[PDB]
């Protein structure tokens, strides 16, 4: 039932912007957590954000501090990450995946049980 | 003044020796306990 | 986890259930007394 | 942070014959309720991951039953009994305890 869907991501010329955005169809997106992953052809994952619930709580990895610009519609059920001074080592694919976590100390960047379907981000 | 609940204020603005009819201005019924008056400048 | 269960749980209204399972907007009025002088009621019927 | 290894990393089991997977952590992931606080993950080439343990021993769902964790503390290991051509794919680790999420650097079984 549950499932998520993505949109954007394509060919782009360095050091401007992109969309992608992310639609869910079938959970409680108000009262769940939100997290953002970077993955490159030939080396495993990295996270880059995440997000609390209402806003508010923004956070981001080490490397991204200020270039990834990140938002939250709770009406309409989209996920935004809006994109700003890409770099060919941002060429990956990017995709919106979901966190459990919605207790005290579930720590918001922690259990992600489901992950989003998928699509790739060409930086050239 | 202050009573049955009702808070009413009653004035008169003249241009202090004399004789003045002071003229209410609106009743309030809010329906509150009243002690204290600072004023404001 | 188990047995550690996220208090509220939610409705996921479908357009395709029964009545019973439909969704309903209840709105609830309420009055008591005397907490204050009156303020609100029905307005005056005047004629000429 | 917590510094991750999975290793090996590239795996060629022959199908039929188990395989053993490891991920080690740096700091302890054993909290104060006992639990074991660390996610094993698949990711199928093209499809995306899965959840396949979670807390190091319970049925996440709809894994089959030969997929079985295992550890305590550091040292933890995932076992699969019979491994088939659907259980081609590439082994994650991850904890929940700091601010990052780490990941491994994935463990690719390879069906010779």
């Amino acid at each position: 039932e549950v499932q998520l869907l993505e949109s954007g991501g394509g060919v782009v010329q360095p050091g401007g912007s992109l969309r992608l955005s992310c639609a869910a169809s079938g959970f409680a997106f108000t009262t769940y957590a939100m997290n953002w992953v970077r993955q490159a052809p030939g080396r495993g994952l990295e996270w880059v954000s995440a997000i609390s619930d209402g806003g508010g709580s923004a956070y981001y990895a080490d490397s991204v501090k200020g270039r990834f610009t990140i938002s939250r519609d709770n009406s309409k059920n989209t996920l935004y990450l809006q994109m700003n001074s890409l770099r060919a080592e941002d060429t990956a694919v990017y995709y919106c995946a979901k966190t459990r976590g919605r207790g005290l100390y579930d720590y918001v960047w922690g259990s992600k049980d489901y992950w989003g379907q998928g699509t790739l981000v060409t930086v050239s | 003044k202050n009573i049955d609940g009702y808070f009413k204020i009653y004035s008169k603005h003249t241009p202090p020796q004399g004789f003045s009819a002071l003229e209410p201005l609106v009743d309030l019924p809010i329906g509150i306990n009243i002690t204290r008056f600072q004023t404001l400048l | 986890g188990f047995n550690c269960y996220f208090p509220l749980q939610s409705y996921g209204f479908q357009p395709t259930n029964g009545v019973g399972y439909q969704p309903y907007r209840v709105v609830v009025l309420s009055f008591e007394l005397l907490h204050a002088p009156a303020t609100v009621c029905g307005p005056k019927k005047s004629t000429n | 942070d917590i510094v991750m290894t999975q290793s090996p990393l590239s795996l060629p089991v022959t199908p039929g014959e188990p395989a053993s997977i490891s991920c080690r952590s740096s700091q302890s992931l054993l909290h104060s309720n006992g639990y074991n606080y660390l996610d094993w993950y698949l990711q199928k080439p093209g499809q995306s991951p899965q959840l396949l343990i979670y807390l190091g021993s319970n049925r996440a769902s709809g894994v089959p039953d030969r997929f079985s964790g295992s550890g305590s503390g550091t040292d933890f290991t995932l076992k699969i009994s019979r491994v088939e051509a659907e259980d081609v794919g590439v082994y994650y680790c991850m904890q929940a305890l700091q601010t990052p999420g780490t990941f491994g650097q994935g463990t690719r079984l390879e069906i010779k």
